[PDB]
């Protein structure tokens, strides 16, 4: 049997679907990871300050309290491998897919965090 | 009382040798001689009777062969396989679960080694200090990159930070709390670690407790550091591992330094 | 709303690497258990499908859900069928559990993607095997079509068409699939209903039963008072099964840690049995339905149970220790994008070998022509018939050398 077969590859066919990083003003000053510059990230991106902490914690073993602004963060860590982290998150937990755009707010929505964009209006899923 | 460790497995970091079956790890000729031999001259130059060798679940009576045939020590050894390691763990596993044989304190030797150092020097030293740990340094080649990281401090000699740079953080990380205390460090690059080590009576208890050793390396001494808060309860001196400099050329081998050791042999 | 079992085994087999599980999971729904002590044992698939056809014609048909509000109905479909997918890898060296699945199915599902190339060797020995096998019904799909252009895959299609021609099966119907899209699989519903006649159920013979997965269904910490019995999840060949019935383990486990293996079969009763979401007495074949037996949480773990068979009391199922293959021979080593000549065997080599549905590593003890003697070290076993596939290390990772035949 080869008849209808092409009209279904035809229907297939058919069927078919940055400069947003601030700068991190951050002194290697350590034991405790200090990000004083934190709150104008949360701004510009359109982010809560805890979900970044609980990213940097979900990355690596770290333990500490929000303040307001500024982190103590327990651990000497860096302004590169942080940057790299940062960088990692603006890349699986900021772009879209349907359609890339740059303002992207953040709403709590129930436990789980999905965020919206102000351009179309698209709930995407935040968590890996 | 007194025990020496003996550690045998199967080569897979090598290029070259190590694929048939026949031949193992154990008994290859570098120089017309067997490299397990040096071993054994230096546990005979140390006087020591009870020794108990580990082996994986891959060749389980070459190595007895081996140790039997050519072969001068004359002592009553050991050989066991526990079939739980799958390679991917290498010692660590065989010493959780080898645990009422031990009576005091014990010497861990791996097979790989290359020694011209004196040998009971080490274990006095140990003896006498009375601490839990104790690891060798030797440095590279001087006769014509980013490697890995070691500490010293002295005026007592321990160790610090031993972290290695293989998932390396681009900038330097260490611990203030670990820094204020022992004012004086001094930043070692050349120095490597050549897998000699001896360990106290004081360890049996916390591996059945909480397993967290890792690669033999990476969390079998790392776990000192008594700082900020401490929550764990110790098993009844401080925690802290101790580290001693060597001149005289006795080293390891895991990556590529193999046809190196033959060129230093034959001169 | 009371939903009836399944009833028609429906199998789909390909090659290593393409990917079947994710394919069987978007047509099901929920997330299959296989690839410490839950989950995992052996390489296999299961997950509950649903046959609710609503009529009030072209493709568009089926959902995933059981209300359905996608394509513009608001009421319920009416009742057909239930499915149950038992999963199959196409892996030269994972050859045991396809030719279990052969066996029990009724609907046969092939796989061609557009990345490798056209003659295919595998694909070939699996549709003979299924032709031994008393069997027709075969249906064809394709993989991936997403980065192909326009005619690369006329010219693949006409590829197939031109090598299926001197074959015994030719009733074969062929559909254009997607695994990640989450569309086109109304249509394969569809088909899977129009196509294959329904096929007369029977339960005769001798019920047999394969167990590819072993878990321990219990909360972290139950209490002793309410414990539940070790539910052993199995694909059910051929026989009715129903509650009251006393099962044996065939293999045996090594209990001695000098080292004996002659030892009597385990022998366990049914306590309940979990499919689809409701609990049901009886259990029609053709599913890898949960069978709750009387066995120990400890037992069921990971790799120890691997392939074991269960069977009722007095079978031919059978425990074995060094087993029985008769081995034919290729000419030179397949594999390899370097080629070399198969050589005779060597006494006391570890080697792989596959029969019925266990991957276990064996001793060689004997040296013939063409039959061979094996001792294990974990259990394995064999069903009515099945054929075997042999893996030699050669260079790092295990390789394949030819098929095989069980002369027990």
């Amino acid at each position: 049997v080869g008849l209808p077969y092409s009209e279904l590859l035809s229907r297939f066919f058919n069927i078919l679907r940055k400069f947003r990083i601030p700068p991190p003003v951050c002194l290697r000053d350590g034991k405790k990871t200090i990000f004083s510059n934190i709150q104008d990230i949360a701004e510009k991106l359109h982010r809560s300050p805890e979900h970044l902490i609980q990213y940097l914690f979900a990355e690596l073993g770290t333990s500490g309290s929000v303040d307001g602004k500024r982190l103590v963060i327990k651990g000497k860590f860096q302004s590169k491998q942080m940057e790299n982290v940062l960088r990692r998150y603006i890349l699986e937990y900021v772009t879209c897919k349907t359609c890339k755009s740059i303002n992207t707010e953040l709403k709590r929505e129930n436990r789980l965090f999905f965020m919206v964009c102000k351009s179309c209006g698209s709930t995407r899923s935040v968590s890996s | 009382s007194i025990q020496a460790f003996v550690f045998c497995g199967k080569g897979s970091n090598l290029a070259p040798m190590q694929h048939s079956t026949r031949l193992p790890k154990a008994l290859l000729p570098i120089g017309n001689r067997p490299m397990i031999e040096y071993v054994l001259d230096w546990c005979d130059q140390a006087d020591f009777k009870e020794i108990s060798v580990v082996a994986p679940v891959d060749e389980i009576e070459l190595i007895e062969s081996g140790l039997t045939s050519f072969l001068n020590s004359n002592h009553s050894h050991h050989l066991q396989d526990p079939k739980k390691i799958n390679f991917i763990s290498t010692g660590e596993s065989l010493q959780k679960e080898l645990l009422p044989r031990i009576n005091g304190d014990f010497v861990i030797l791996p097979c790989d080694f290359v020694t011209d150092i004196p040998p009971q020097v080490l274990v006095d030293q140990f003896r006498n200090r009375d601490d839990n740990n104790l690891a060798m340094t030797i440095y590279y080649k001087n006769s014509l990159k980013q490697q890995q990281f070691f500490t010293v401090y002295s005026e007592i000699l321990l160790d610090v930070y031993s972290q290695r740079d293989v998932t390396k953080t681009k900038y330097l990380q260490i611990r203030s709390h670990l820094l204020w205390n022992y004012p004086n460090l001094t930043v070692s690059t050349k120095l490597l670690n050549s897998f000699i080590y001896f360990c106290s009576f004081e360890l049996c208890q916390l591996l059945k407790l909480g397993p967290q050793s890792m690669s033999r390396q990476a969390s079998f001494k790392d776990p000192f550091t008594g700082n900020q808060q401490q929550q764990n309860p110790p098993t009844t001196i401080f925690i802290l591992p101790n580290e001693t400099l060597f001149i005289r050329a006795n080293n390891l081998n895991a990556y590529m330094d193999a046809n190196r050791f033959v060129l230093k042999i034959k001169s | 709303i009371i939903n009836r079992q399944a009833t028609i085994n429906i199998g789909t087999i390909g090659h290593v690497a393409h990917g079947k599980s994710t394919v069987v999971r978007a047509i099901s729904g929920v997330q299959t258990v296989r690839f410490l002590e839950r989950n995992i044992t052996i390489k296999l698939g299961y997950a509950n499908a649903k046959i609710y056809k609503c009529q009030e014609s072209f493709k568009s048909d089926k959902e995933i859900s059981p209300k359905c509000q996608r394509p513009g109905c608001p009421g319920r479909y009416k009742l057909v069928r239930h499915v149950s997918f038992v999963d199959c890898p196409g892996h030269d060296i994972l050859m045991s559990t396809m030719l279990s699945g052969a066996a029990v199915m009724d609907a046969a599902l092939l796989l061609i993607a557009g990345n490798e190339s056209c003659p295919q060797p595998q694909t070939s020995e699996h549709l003979a095997a299924i032709e031994i096998m008393k069997l027709k019904h075969v249906i064809i799909l394709q993989n991936k079509v997403d980065l192909m252009r326009e005619e690369s895959a006329l010219e693949h299609q006409k590829s197939i068409l031109k090598f299926i021609r001197g074959t015994i099966a030719d009733g074969a119907p062929i559909v254009p699939i997607s695994a990640q899209l989450k569309y086109n699989i109304d249509a394969v519903n569809e088909f899977i209903v129009k196509t294959i006649p329904v096929p007369p159920r029977d339960f005769m013979i001798s019920p047999r039963l394969i167990v590819i997965r072993s878990f321990d269904v219990n909360k972290p910490g139950a209490e002793i008072e309410d414990l539940k019995g070790g539910v052993a999840g199995g694909s059910i060949l051929n026989g009715v099964f129903k509650l009251g019935d006393e099962i044996e383990i065939r293999p045996g486990i090594v209990t001695k840690d000098k080292g004996k293996i002659q030892c009597k079969p385990i022998f366990s009763n049914i306590v309940s049995l979990f499919a689809e979401q409701n609990d049901l007495k009886f259990a029609v074949p053709g599913g890898l339905i949960g069978v709750g037996t009387k066995v120990d949480p400890t037992l069921c773990r990971a790799d120890r149970l691997v392939g074991q068979v269960v069977g009722a009391k007095g079978h031919l199922p059978n425990i074995y220790t060094d087993i029985e293959i008769n081995y034919f021979l290729l000419r030179r080593l397949l594999g390899v994008k370097k080629q070399a000549k198969v050589r005779k065997l060597e006494p006391n080599e570890v080697l792989m070998v596959n029969i019925g549905s266990t991957a276990t590593g064996a001793r060689v003890v004997a040296v013939k022509a063409d039959m061979a003697r094996l001792q294990l070290t974990s259990p394995a076993c064999t069903e009515i018939n099945e054929k075997i596939a042999l893996s030699r290390r050669i260079e790092k990772h295990w390789r394949l050398i030819g098929w095989a035949t069980i002369k027990k």
